């Protein structure tokens, strides 16, 4: 398909990946006795490949010549939970983090003591903040709007 | 025991002055102690001083130095180093005008005072080929 | 004489007359003054 | 307990309490959901 | 008893009278040595120190060099011998350029007592200064020392090769 | 030898003199500061070139500095 | 008001714990860069720059002293507790030749279980190298629950420690002049603490180890073996294995001490059942040298008219060649912390290194000179152990010399006699560096060179130019024949390393001749050369610690400093520290060639099997005599093909020792990030990234710095340390399990 690969479904080199891995570790079953913890988490081990396996087969994954997913990240929302979705997430969660250190920042920045509660958190005006980050999006296109966001010449500046 | 009486009672170190205090240049540094106290040579260790006049001599301007400023710790003030070049030809040197230089003394002209800060030096570009 | 005999009399010549040389000009115009 | 608790606001052990805190959920997310390769919806 | 002391009385020398700077086994060694024993003319001082050292400079370069025998061969002592002559060679060409560029003198133990009393308002560093008053400390004087040298060391390493080839032959 | 220069900024709190390690620099009269002096270098032939006199300066940007130069047996500390 | 401490010095407050840098006059002012997080940690155990009474000081030495032995009781405690739990003891103490010693298993995450290795005796885990196995069998610990109760206590005396030290520094600190009591400090570490010890081990090895390693040795499984409690109540289960205790005590108070010779032999050599010392034989030594240092702690006079005064002792050695002699030495070790740490330290580095070495030489315990993995380990270990402490020992003779030194105290003395003369001491241990140098290495690379040339004959080899250890194979041989001769009451060698028969344990080598060639000759003197430049290098930070031609008063810039300035020709590393950081470097270079040494001759000429017949095979194959000798074979014949096993090791149990070979790569690579570059720089990059968080509004209140120029230093060498010493960790650890 897209990039010459095949879905890990219908690719042979997958399926012997997957039989070859459960055969060393049924191998490595053999050598325990009875329902010892051994070989119940051998048996765990093996349950958790075949899991694994018959996922990815079933994910609308592509796979290349040597039977293991890879991703198409070139921007298409067919593959789009590989890349686009985790994508947004990160960036969710990354946004919320920034936003509320920037946010802690500016806050104790008006105190008589800034440096001080940088080294010793105020926790509740930290948990104060850090709660207030799911509207980061929101915050940041209201904040760039009224001119808030952005410093323009009290910045220093070298000599050249 | 020592060539003058007027030295330090120092036992000689492998770290005094060499040919260079020879034929280039030599430095001595006077000073009158009221008690023989025990001080550290600039060049090696242990010293004790004469209860009256001392003499020493090195191989650099900076021992002699460092040996006045270890001296103001004993509350001597009156040390004096002078520059002996390979004949005896001896120039005062650090109580230059008999006022230390950390104090101001009427006399003393500026040397190196330039009538503008950093910023007013001149570009390199325009000090070229040139 | 032959081609080949020309490393056997240049090799040498060049690789360790030519450094002798070369040091003692290099060491006299270095230690000149003026 | 007033100065004890100013101690625990101190940033090595409020680090410490939140990394340790943040390693715990993304390994018990990995236990209980794992090999997840991509997103699961 | 004290066994170090200053030099010379001298506590602000970079040097220690020890029982191995000025003993007197030191003192009659090193005056008996060539470079210090009196009565020498320069070249006598070079030739007795070039005939020493090509003696004992042939010796490694025979024993252990690229052209061995454990037996007594021919060859293996002229290699040892035409090393032992290049390398005094290069000595000689080591000595003859320091002395080039390290003496401006003719005859020493005068001109510093000419520039300390006829005045020496002049260039220095001929006149004035002059480092050490030995005849060795001049250009003649070092050039002649150099010859000595050189001549002795190739005397010296023909002796030593004559003298390896009769241990090895009637010993 | 290294050169040094002291600009007006001098505000004659003579830390660069009394941290000079060869005596190089010494207070000299003037008019342009409260301390009624500033700070000369007349015996930069003595400059070692350890810059003690820049570190000890409280000024903005230092108003006594020394640009190194040509090297002498006095300017490289060589006791030999 | 007792005499010796005083009552609730300090009073137990958290309100200190809220205040960070309160020790420090420069640092409580609080943080206005980033900086001061460095200087503040760099600054915590410096307790002479925190207060200025020699007391204060060293009541927080005494109260850290415990501290360390806390932690120390608390890792104890936490090793036999993994013993005891999560260990196969008790399936290796049935099995110890064919089982490995396992004692932390793996939890099952992120696909990390494959570490739960194949260990045998029905466990999963990690393969333990430390060989606590084989200690707690000479022990007589036969049980898992032994291991729980020895975890217990280890609990136990961690918390007294630790309530040792809050007690001596809160309610009850001790005074200076009990402090300064050096004459009955030493009377009671060497009798009471050293020989008591010893006494206290010697009654355990005898009426505990003795019997139930016997009955082990005999074939008696650990739960037939009766308790150890069973060995003392009842004097017939001891008299069985020893027929000498049926005569009770009354041999030692008669003064027949013959009659003890069944259980207090002289036998030397190793046991042939496990492979280790006789345990007679380690408890005679034990009840020798607890007599011993109970009678040399009489000797220093400390409250009565008996007794020996250091300062009488000291002050009597003087000579012609050294003035004074050691007058005021007990006045410097007596008001100096930093001194007795330098000797301290030195002696305790060296002790280890020596430890280290007659460990694999005399295998100590059962079944331990086999375990491969064990003996290379503890080698390793202990000689980096040794490395490090001996430069912290010239690193704090170093502080001693800035800080703790005076002029005056010091008159004419040695120390003072040792300055006045640094430059002829440092001048010629310069020339003898150059010359062991130019000799051992380069020797290697003629051997090399030759070797590339096509002339095999011209080498440093044994079938070329030899050159034989003859003064060290002379040892050798009067040791081997000292059983008869000189030792006539011995019956084999203290080691089979001197010479005599292989000792094999289930047909594995325990111990053999080591045969010095001039192989080991070049080694040998490789490791002398690179000793002397370490030594070197800290002697030359110790003597030019407080001035030099240089900087004449160094002293005034204290022990830590970057530099002088870029003048006089530039002044960089002339601190004493920049001396301990290079030494540092040094240290780890000869310490690494030692251990290099040790795994390919061990491995080439002294580990291996052995055949029924009696044919000796080795893991490598004798390579080392022939191959050793070029720094292309050491290169080869070593590095490559020793290394594998770590290469290899990706899909199985011991894929964790190749993720730790890179990551140990990967850090030794950012050391030199560190060290090669400069402060101006980063401090000018990090000016940019302000610019950015300031045009974010994003700037810190405590202002970016980069790291000062001795810790840029100090960052460089302790992660060149790390990353080296780790790469090393997981190459020896992964080659030695694996074969
Ligand atoms: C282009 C560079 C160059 C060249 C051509 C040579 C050439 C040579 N080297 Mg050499 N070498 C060099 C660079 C070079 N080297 C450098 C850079 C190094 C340092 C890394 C070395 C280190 C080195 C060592 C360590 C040794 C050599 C040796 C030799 C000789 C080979 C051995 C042999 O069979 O001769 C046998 C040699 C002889 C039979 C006698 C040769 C003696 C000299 C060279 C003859 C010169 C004649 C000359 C014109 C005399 C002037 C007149 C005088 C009588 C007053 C050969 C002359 C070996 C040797 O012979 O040592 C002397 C030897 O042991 N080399
Ligand atoms: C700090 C983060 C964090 C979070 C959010 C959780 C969350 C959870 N843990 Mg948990 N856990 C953590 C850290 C954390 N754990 C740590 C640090 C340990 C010690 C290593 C454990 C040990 C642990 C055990 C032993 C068990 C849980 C269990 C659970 C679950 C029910 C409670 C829940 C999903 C239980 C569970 O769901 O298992 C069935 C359970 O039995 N946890
Ligand atoms: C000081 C030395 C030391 C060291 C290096 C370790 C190291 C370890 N212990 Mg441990 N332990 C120690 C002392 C030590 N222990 C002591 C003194 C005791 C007795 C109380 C124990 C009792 C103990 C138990 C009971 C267990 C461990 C476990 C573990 C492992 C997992 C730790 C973990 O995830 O905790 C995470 C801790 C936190 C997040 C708290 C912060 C780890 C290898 C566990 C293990 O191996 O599981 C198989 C386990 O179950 N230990
Ligand atoms: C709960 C008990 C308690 C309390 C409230 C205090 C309170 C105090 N102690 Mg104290 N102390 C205690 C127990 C306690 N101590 C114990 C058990 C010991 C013996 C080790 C000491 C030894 C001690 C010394 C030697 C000194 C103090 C000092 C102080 C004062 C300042 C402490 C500070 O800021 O550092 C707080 C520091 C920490 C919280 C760091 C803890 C360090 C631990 C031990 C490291 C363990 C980590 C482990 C090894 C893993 C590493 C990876 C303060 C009044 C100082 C003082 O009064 O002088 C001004 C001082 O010099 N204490
Ligand atoms: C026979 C008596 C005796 C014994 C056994 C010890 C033993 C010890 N002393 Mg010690 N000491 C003694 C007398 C004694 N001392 C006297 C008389 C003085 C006064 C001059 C000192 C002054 C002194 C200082 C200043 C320091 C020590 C330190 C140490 C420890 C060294 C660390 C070590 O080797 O780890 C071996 C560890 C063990 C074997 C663990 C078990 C040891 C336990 C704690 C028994 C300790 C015996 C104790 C003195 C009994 C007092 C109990 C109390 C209720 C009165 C060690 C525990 C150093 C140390 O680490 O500080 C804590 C230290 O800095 N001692
Ligand atoms: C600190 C070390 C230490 C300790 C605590 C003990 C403790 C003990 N030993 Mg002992 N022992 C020791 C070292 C030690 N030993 C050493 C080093 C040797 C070698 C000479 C012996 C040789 C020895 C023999 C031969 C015997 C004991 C016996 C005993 C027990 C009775 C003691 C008795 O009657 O003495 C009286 C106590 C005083 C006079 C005080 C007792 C449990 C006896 C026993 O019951 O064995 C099971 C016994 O027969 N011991
Ligand atoms: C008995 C051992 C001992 C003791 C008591 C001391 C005590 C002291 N040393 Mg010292 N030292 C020692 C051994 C010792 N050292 C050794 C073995 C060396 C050689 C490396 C040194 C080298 C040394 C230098 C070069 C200096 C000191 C200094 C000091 C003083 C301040 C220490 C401080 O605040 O550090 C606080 C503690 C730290 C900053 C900890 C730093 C963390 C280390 C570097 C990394 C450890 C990594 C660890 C192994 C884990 C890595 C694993 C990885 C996977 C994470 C103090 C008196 C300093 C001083 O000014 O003395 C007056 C100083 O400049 N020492
Ligand atoms: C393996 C060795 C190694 C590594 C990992 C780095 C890593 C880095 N160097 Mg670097 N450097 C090295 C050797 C190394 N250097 C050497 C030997 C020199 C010669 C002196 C330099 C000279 C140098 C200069 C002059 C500069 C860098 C810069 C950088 C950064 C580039 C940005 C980057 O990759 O961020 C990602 C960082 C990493 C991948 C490594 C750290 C991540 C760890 C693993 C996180 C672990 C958390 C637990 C980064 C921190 C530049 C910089 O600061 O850019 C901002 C820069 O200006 N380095
Ligand atoms: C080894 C030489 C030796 O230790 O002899 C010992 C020799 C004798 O010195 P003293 O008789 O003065 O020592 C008496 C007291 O100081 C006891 O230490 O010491 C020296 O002279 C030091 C010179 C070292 C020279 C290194 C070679
Ligand atoms: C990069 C670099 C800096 C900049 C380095 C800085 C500012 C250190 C930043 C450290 C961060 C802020 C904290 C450490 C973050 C790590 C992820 C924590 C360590 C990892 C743990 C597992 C220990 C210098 O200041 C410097 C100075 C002198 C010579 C060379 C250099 C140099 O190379
Ligand atoms: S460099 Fe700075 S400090 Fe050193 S002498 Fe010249 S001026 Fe004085
Ligand atoms: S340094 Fe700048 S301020 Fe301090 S004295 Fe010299 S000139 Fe005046
Ligand atoms: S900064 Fe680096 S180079 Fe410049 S002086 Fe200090 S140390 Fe020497």
């Amino acid at each position: 398909d897209i990039g010459g690969l095949n879905p890990c479904k219908d690719s042979e080199v997958f399926q012997k990946r997957l039989a070859k891995t459960v055969k060393k570790l049924e191998n490595r079953l053999k050598k325990y006795e009875e329902g010892t913890p051994p070989q119940i988490a051998i048996q765990q081990q093996i349950t958790q490949t075949k899991q694994r396996f018959t996922r990815y087969a079933d994910s609308n994954l592509l796979c290349g010549n040597d039977g293991l997913p890879h991703l198409i990240t070139d921007g298409r929302w067919s593959h789009g939970s590989e890349f686009l979705l985790p994508s947004i997430l990160f960036l969710y969660i990354s946004g919320w983090i920034g936003w509320v250190g920037r946010k802690y920042i500016r806050t104790v920045g008006q105190t008589s003591n800034p440096t001080e509660k940088e080294i010793i958190i105020d926790v509740p005006l930290a948990i104060s903040i850090m709660t207030s980050g799911f509207l980061w999006p929101f915050a940041a296109w209201q904040e760039f709007l009224s001119g808030d966001l952005i410093a323009s010449d009290e910045t220093i500046t070298t000599s050249p | 025991k020592l060539k003058q009486s007027d030295f330090p009672k120092f036992e000689g170190s492998t770290g005094g002055w060499l040919s260079a205090a020879k034929n280039e240049e030599k430095y001595v540094i006077i000073w009158t102690s009221k008690d023989a106290s025990l001080f550290e040579m600039p060049t090696g260790g242990t010293a004790k001083m004469n209860a009256g006049n001392n003499v020493a001599y090195f191989a650099r301007k900076e021992q002699c130095l460092a040996l006045g400023s270890q001296l103001r710790g004993f509350k001597i003030t009156n040390y004096k180093i002078f520059r002996i070049y390979p004949p005896l030809d001896i120039t005062l040197l650090h109580p230059f005008d008999g006022v230390f230089p950390e104090k101001v003394n009427q006399g003393r002209s500026p040397v190196g005072k330039r009538d503008a800060s950093i910023g007013g030096n001149p570009n390199p570009a325009s000090l070229k080929f040139q | 004489m032959s081609l080949d005999l020309l490393p056997s009399f240049f090799v040498p010549l060049v690789g360790l007359v030519l450094p002798l040389f070369s040091i003692i000009g290099l060491f006299l115009y270095i230690e000149k003054e003026n | 307990m007033k100065d004890f608790l100013k101690y625990l606001s101190t940033a090595p052990v409020l680090l410490t309490a939140w990394l340790t805190f943040t390693a715990g959920f993304v390994i018990e997310i990995n236990r209980f959901y794992p090999d997840a390769l991509t997103f699961p919806f | 008893v004290s066994f170090i002391k200053p030099y010379r009385q001298d506590p602000f020398v970079g040097h220690l009278a020890t029982p191995i700077t000025t003993s007197a086994f030191t003192r009659a060694y090193l005056k008996v040595l060539p470079a210090y024993r009196p009565g020498l003319t320069p070249l006598s001082r070079g030739a007795e120190i070039g005939f020493t050292h090509g003696y004992f400079l042939i010796g490694p370069f025979y024993t252990y060099g690229p052209l061995r025998s454990v037996e007594f061969s021919l060859t293996s002592l002229a290699a040892g011998l035409l090393a032992a002559i290049t390398l005094l060679l290069i000595l000689t060409v080591g000595l003859s350029i320091y002395g080039q560029v390290t003496y401006d003198v003719y005859d020493n133990a005068l001109i510093v007592k000419l520039v300390r009393q006829m005045v020496g308002s002049e260039r220095t560093q001929d006149l004035p200064q002059i480092k050490g008053t030995s005849e060795l400390d001049t250009v003649l004087g070092w050039q002649k020392f150099s010859e000595g040298f050189f001549s002795g060391g190739l005397i010296g390493s023909i002796v030593a090769a004559v003298g390896i080839a009769l241990y090895s032959t009637y010993l | 030898s290294h050169t040094v220069k002291i600009y007006d900024t001098c505000i004659g709190c003579t830390q660069c003199v009394r941290a000079c390690p060869t005596d190089v620099l010494e207070m000299v009269p003037w008019d342009g500061c409260k301390a009624g002096q500033i700070a000369s270098a007349p015996r930069t032939e003595d400059c070692v070139g350890c810059k003690r006199c820049e570190t000890a300066c409280p000024t903005d940007f230092l108003s006594v500095r020394v640009y190194l130069g040509g090297e002498t047996t006095r300017s490289l500390g060589l006791a030999y | 008001k007792s005499t010796i401490v005083d009552f609730n010095p300090v009073e137990t407050s958290f309100e200190k714990w809220a205040k960070p840098g309160q020790f420090s006059r420069t640092l409580a002012k609080g943080p206005k860069t980033t900086t001061w997080i460095w200087n503040l940690h760099a600054d915590a155990h410096d307790f002479d720059i925190q207060t200025n009474s020699l007391q204060e000081v060293s009541r927080k030495i005494f109260s850290a002293h415990f501290g360390q032995l806390a932690v120390i009781f608390l890792w104890l405690s936490g090793m036999h507790f993994h013993g005891a739990y999560f260990s196969n003891y008790s399936a290796w103490l049935t099995n110890p030749t064919s089982t490995k010693p396992s004692a932390q298993i793996v939890w099952p995450i992120v696909g990390q279980e494959v570490l739960n290795a194949d260990v045998g005796g029905n466990f999963q885990g990690i393969q333990i190298t430390s060989g606590f196995f084989q200690l707690w069998r000479a022990e007589g610990i036969t049980s898992e629950v032994e291991l729980y109760w020895t975890a217990v206590g280890g609990l136990v005396a961690s918390f007294l420690m630790l309530f040792a030290g809050w007690f001596h520094y809160h309610k009850a600190a001790p005074k200076l002049e009990w402090f300064q009591n050096v004459e009955s400090m030493l009377n009671h570490h060497l009798a009471g603490l050293l020989g008591l010890g010893s006494l206290s081990w010697a009654g355990h090895q005898i009426h505990i180890a003795l019997p139930i390693n016997k009955l082990l040795d005999l074939g008696v499984s650990p739960e037939e073996i009766p308790l150890p409690y069973e060995f003392i109540l009842n004097r017939d289960l001891i008299a069985q294995l020893y027929p000498s205790f049926n005569k009770g005590l009354t041999p030692f108070f008669t003064l027949n001490w013959g009659e003890y010779s069944d259980f207090l032999t002289f036998k030397g050599g190793l046991n042939p059942v496990t492979g280790g010392l006789w345990l007679t034989d380690t408890a005679h030594h034990h009840l020798a040298i607890a007599v011993l240092f109970i009678v040399a702690g009489h000797m220093y006079k400390t409250n009565w008219f008996l007794g020996h005064s250091i300062k009488t002792i000291l002050e009597a050695h003087k000579g012609p060649f050294t003035g004074e002699g050691h007058k005021g030495l007990y006045e410097v070790l007596t008001t100096s912390w930093h001194a007795q740490l330098a000797i301290n330290l030195a002696l305790f580095g060296s002790l280890s290194i020596i430890v280290a070495h007659h460990m694999y030489a005399m295998p100590p315990y059962p079944y331990i000179a086999i375990d491969y993995p064990t003996q290379l380990s503890l080698f390793t270990h202990h000689v980096w152990i040794g490395g490090f402490c001996i430069v912290g020992g010239a690193a704090h003779g170093a502080i001693f010399f800035v800080r703790d030194y005076n002029a005056a105290n010091n008159y004419n003395n040695l120390i003072d006699r040792v300055i006045r003369h640094r430059d002829a001491i440092i001048s010629h241990l310069n020339w003898v560096c150059i010359f062991l140098g130019c000799h051992s290495f380069g020797l290697y690379v003629h051997n090399d060179t030759m070797r590339a040339l096509g002339r095999s004959q011209d080498l440093f080899s044994d079938n070329a130019i030899a050159l034989k250890p003859i003064f060290a194979q002379f040892i050798q041989n009067l040791h081997t024949l000292a059983p008869g001769s000189t030792a006539p009451n011995a019956l084999t060698t203290v080691s089979y390393a001197f010479g005599g028969d292989v000792i094999s344990v289930g047909s594995k080598i325990a111990m053999m001749p080591i045969s010095l060639g001039t192989a080991d000759f070049l080694v040998h003197h490789i490791h002398a050369f690179t000793i002397h430049v370490t030594v070197l290098i800290l002697l030359k930070g110790v003597l030019y610690s407080r001035n030099s031609r240089l900087i004449p008063d160094k002293a005034n810039l204290g022990f830590r400093f970057p530099c002088d300035g870029p003048g006089r020709g530039g002044t960089c590393q002339v601190s004493a520290w920049d001396h301990v950081f290079l030494g540092l470097f040094w240290m780890y270079n000869s310490i690494s060639i030692v251990i290099f040494h040790f795994s390919w001759k061990m491995q080439s000429d002294v580990w291996g099997t052995v055949s029924p017949t009696g044919a000796v095979s080795h893991i490598t194959g004798g390579n080392f005599a022939q191959s050793s000798i070029t720094i292309n074979g050491w290169l080869r014949d070593f590095l490559w093909s020793q290394a594998a096993q770590v290469v290899q090791s990706y899909g199985s149990s011991l894929s964790a020792y190749g993720l730790i070979f890179l990551g140990a790569h990967f850090i030794w690579a950012f050391s030199l990030m560190f060290l090669f570059s400069g402060r101006g720089y980063w401090q000018e990059l990090i000016e940019s990234i302000v610019w950015a968080h300031n045009k974010l509004k994003v700037a810190p209140s405590i202002q970016p710095r980069a790291l000062s120029i001795t810790q840029g230093r100090a960052v460089g060498v302790a992660h060149y340390l790390l990353g080296g010493i780790g790469t090393t960790w997981a190459f020896f650890l992964a080659r030695i399990i694996s074969v």
